[PDB]
C-alpha cells in the first residue's frame, strides 16, 4: 500500500528505455507516496495503469515533459507538500506537449480536495483544458500559508465546456463524473472541510479534503496521522512517566509515527528513535545503533566522530567524491551519506584547480563495508576492469536514493565485470545499470536476493550481450554454487561449492 | 436540515408565500434571513428577522415582502406580495449566524439548496 516517491525533478533520465519500467516498479499496487510523485519524460504510447490506486503523496506532484494525453491521478485525495517543487508548489504541471497531437488534455483530478502546503504551477502545454475552471482556494486548506498559484491558459485548441450538471461550470472535464466536489468554500461553522451546508455536516476538526460523517472515522484524509482507522493530532507516546518521580516506562499502547499513519514498529531500513518516529537521517546528537537481531535504532549520546559522505554535513552542496576531498574516506568502515562518482571527478576541473583523480587514490575504499546513501557511478578508470575497491562494501542501505530512486547506478563504463563479492544485500531502491558497453557477469550475481521489497529490481540495457559472455569464454568457476559469481574464477564466488582458502576458494 | 419551498411561475403583481423548512434545529438567539440571486447578478440580502421579531428588509422589497419566523412548527415563512419581474431569481433562506466562505448564494447553490421564483406582465 505505502511506497517511496522519487527527486529528480526537471532532470532527463539516462536510460529512457527502462524509465516507465522504474515507474511502474515504484507506483504499482502503491495508495500512499512518501516524498514526491515525479512523472516526467514519457512517451505517447506509455500505459500508466499503475498510477490508479495513487491516493496520497506528501512530496509535490510534477508533471513535466511528457507526451501522453492520460495521466490517472483519479483516485488522488490529497498532496500534504511537506517537499515543494521550487519550494513554492504543491503541484507542478510544466511542459506538456509541442515538438494526432501531443500533450497533457485534461488533468482530471476528480478526488484531489486537499494540498495542505504549497500552491499551484501549471504552464506551458497546449493539449490541456479545465486548468482555470477549477476553483484552487477549496481545495488549497484553510491554514495553508503557501496559497500562490500562477497558471497559463495560452493553448493551441478549442476547450468543449463543463458538462451543464457541473454546479459553477467547474470540472477538469467536459464528463458529468470530473466536476469539482467542494469542501472548504461551501462550508458554515467555518469548519474547514464539510460534507454538507449546515455546521451539522462538518467533518471532524481531524479530517482533511472532505469525510463522509461527523466522528474522525469518517475522514477521506487525516490532517495529522491514522490510528488504525482513527486520525489523532499524535500518535500514542511508547513512554508513560511515574506520576511522582518521572520514572520512564514503556506503555503497550505506543505507536512509532510513520509519513501520517500510527504503526507498532518502523518498516525495513527506517530507523526507530526513542522521539517515537520512524525516519532515514537521525536526530542531531544521537548515534545510529544496531539491535540484536540487525534492527537499526537511534539512541542519544560525548557523541562518537564518524564519517560523513555526499548530502551530510559539508558534503550537503558537493557534487562527487573529488581529488580535493577523496582523503576524507581514509580508514572509514561506514560512510553517512551518498558516494557519486562523475566524468568531472577524474578529469578534475582547473578552473577550481582540483586536479584529476589517480586511480590509486579510490584504493582508500578498501576499509569501507556500508554506506548509508547510494552509490552512484557515471565515470571510472579505465585501467581498472571491476569495482574491486569496494570489494569490501557489504551493504548499501540506500536511505537517500539518487534521483529518489535508484539505490545502485552504474552507466557509461569501460569495465569487464562488477567484484563486490561482499555486497549481500540494498536496502531501498533499485539498481541501474546500463550503457556499460564491457560488462559481464550480470545475470550471474543474484539480484534477487540482494532486494528486500517488491518496489526494487535491476533496470539494464546497452551492456555487453551474455551470448558474447559464454561466447568468449567468460562464466562463473566450477566452485561457485550455482554459478552465482560477481566475475571470473573462484575468487568471485557467492557461496563456495567446497570449503574456503581465505580470499580464494579451492 | 433545511430546505426552501413556495416557489413557481406567477404573472407579475401576484403574490407567493416562501418556507424555510429545518428537520432539527431552533432558530432561537441566532437571527435568520432570506437571500436571492438573479440570473448573471450578485447574491442579494432580500430581508432578515431577529431572534426577537425585530425585521430588516431591502429598499426594493419593503411594503411588498413581511418575514416572519414560527416558533412552534420551526418554519421561517417569507410573505412576498406585489412582485414584479425584476424580483425573479433563486430564493435561498440561511442564518446569517452560519455563513459561508465562497458567499452565500454560491454555496446553497452547490448544495442545491433555495426555491425558483419567475415573474413576466
Ligand atoms: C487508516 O488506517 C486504517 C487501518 O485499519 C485503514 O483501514 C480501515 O480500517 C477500518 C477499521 O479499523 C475499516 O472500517 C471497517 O473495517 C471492517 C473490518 O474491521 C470492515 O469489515 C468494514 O467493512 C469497514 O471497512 C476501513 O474501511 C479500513 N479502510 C481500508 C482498509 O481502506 C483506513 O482506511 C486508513 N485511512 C483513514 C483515512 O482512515
Ligand atoms: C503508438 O504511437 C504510434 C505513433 O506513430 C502510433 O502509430 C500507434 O498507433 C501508437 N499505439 C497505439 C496502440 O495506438
Amino acid at each position: 500500500q505505502v511506497c517511496t516517491g522519487t527527486d529528480m525533478k526537471l532532470r532527463l533520465p539516462a536510460s529512457p528505455e527502462t524509465h516507465l519500467d522504474m515507474l511502474r516498479h515504484l507506483y504499482q499496487g502503491c495508495q500512499v507516496v512518501q516524498g514526491n510523485l515525479e512523472l516526467t519524460y514519457l512517451p505517447t504510447n506509455a500505459s500508466l495503469s499503475f498510477l490508479q490506486d495513487i491516493q496520497e503523496v506528501q512530496g509535490y506532484v510534477l508533471i513535466a515533459h511528457n507526451q501522453v494525453r492520460q495521466v490517472p491521478l483519479q483516485r488522488l485525495r490529497i498532496v500534504r507538500g511537506t517537499q515543494l517543487f521550487e519550494d513554492n508548489y504543491a503541484l507542478a504541471v510544466l511542459d506538456n506537449g509541442d515538438p494526432s497531437p501531443g500533450g497533457l488534455r485534461e488533468l482530471q483530478l476528480r478526488s484531489l480536495t486537499e494540498i495542505l502546503k504549497g500552491g499551484v504551477l501549471i504552464q506551458r502545454n497546449p493539449q490541456l483544458c479545465y486548468q482555470d475552471t477549477i476553483l484552487w482556494k477549496d481545495i488549497f486548506h484553510k491554514n495553508n500559508q503557501l496559497a500562490l498559484t500562477l497558471i497559463d491558459t495560452n493553448r493551441s485548441r478549442a476547450c468543449h465546456p463543463c458538462s451543464p450538471m457541473c454546479k459553477g461550470s467547474r470540472c477538469w472535464g467536459e464528463s458529468s463524473e470530473d466536476c469539482q466536489s467542494l469542501t472548504r468554500t461551501v462550508c458554515a461553522g467555518g469548519c474547514a472541510r464539510c460534507k454538507g451546508p449546515l455546521p451539522t455536516d462538518c467533518c471532524h476538526e481531524q479530517c482533511a479534503a472532505g469525510c463522509t460523517g461527523p466522528k474522525h472515522s469518517d475522514c477521506l484524509a487525516c490532517l495529522h496521522f491514522n490510528h488504525s482507522g482513527i486520525c489523532e493530532l499524535h500518535c500514542p507516546a511508547l513512554v508513560t512517566y511515574n506520576t511522582d518521580t518521572f520514572e520512564s516506562m514503556p506503555n503497550p499502547e505506543g505507536r512509532y509515527t510513520f509519513g501520517a499513519s500510527c504503526v507498532t514498529a518502523c518498516p525495513y531500513n527506517y530507523l526507530s528513535t526513542d522521539v517515537g518516529s520512524c525516519t532515514l537521517v537521525c536526530p542531531l546528537h544521537n548515534q545510529e545503533v544496531t539491535a540484536e537481531d540487525g534492527t537499526q535504532r537511534c539512541e542519544k549520546c560525548p557523541c562518537a566522530r564518524v564519517c560523513y559522505g555526499l548530502g551530510m554535513e559539508h558534503l550537503r552542496e558537493v557534487r562527487a567524491v573529488t581529488s580535493a576531498n577523496i582523503q576524507e574516506f581514509a580508514g572509514c568502515k561506514k560512510i553517512f551519506g551518498s558516494l557519486a562518482f562523475l566524468p568531472e571527478s577524474f578529469d578534475g576541473d582547473p578552473a577550481s584547480n582540483t586536479a584529476p583523480l589517480q586511480p590509486e587514490q579510490l584504493q582508500v575504499f578498501e576499509t569501507l563495508e556500508e554506506i548509508t546513501g547510494y552509490l552512484y557511478i557515471s565515470a571510472w578508470p579505465d585501467s581498472l576492469p571491476d569495482l574491486s575497491v569496494f570489494q569490501n562494501l557489504q551493504v548499501i542501505r540506500g536511505r537517500i536514493l539518487h534521483n529518489g530512486a535508484y539505490s545502485l547506478t552504474l552507466q557509461g563504463l569501460g569495465i569487464s565485470w562488477l567484484g563486490l563479492r561482499s555486497l549481500r544485500e540494498l536496502g531501498s531502491g533499485l539498481a541501474l545499470i546500463h550503457h556499460n558497453t564491457h560488462l559481464c557477469f550480470v545475470h550471474t550475481v543474484p539480484w534477487d536476493q540482494l532486494f528486500r521489497n517488491p518496489h526494487q529490481a535491476l533496470l539494464h540495457t546497452a551492456n555487453r550481450p551474455e551470448d558474447e559472455c559464454v561466447g568468449e569464454g567468460l562464466a562463473c568457476h566450477q566452485l561457485c554454487a550455482r554459478g552465482h559469481c560477481w566475475g571470473p574464477g573462484p575468487t568471485q564466488c557467492v557461496n563456495c561449492s567446497q570449503f574456503l582458502r581465505g580470499q580464494e576458494c579451492v | 436540515q433545511l430546505q426552501e419551498s413556495g416557489g413557481g411561475s406567477v404573472q407579475a403583481g401576484e403574490t407567493l408565500r416562501l418556507s424555510c423548512t429545518a428537520s432539527g434545529f431552533t432558530f432561537d438567539d441566532s437571527d435568520m434571513g432570506w437571500y436571492r440571486q438573479a440570473p448573471g447578478n450578485e447574491c442579494e440580502l432580500v430581508s432578515s428577522i431577529s431572534s426577537d421579531g425585530s425585521t430588516y428588509y431591502a429598499d426594493s422589497v419593503k411594503g411588498r415582502f413581511t418575514i416572519s419566523q414560527d416558533n412552534a412548527k420551526n418554519t421561517v415563512y417569507l410573505q412576498m406580495n406585489s412582485l414584479k419581474p425584476e424580483d425573479t431569481g433563486v430564493y435561498y433562506c440561511a442564518a446569517e449566524g452560519h455563513r459561508y466562505e465562497l458567499g452565500t448564494c454560491a454555496a446553497l447553490d452547490y448544495w442545491g439548496r433555495g426555491t425558483q421564483v419567475t415573474v413576466s406582465s
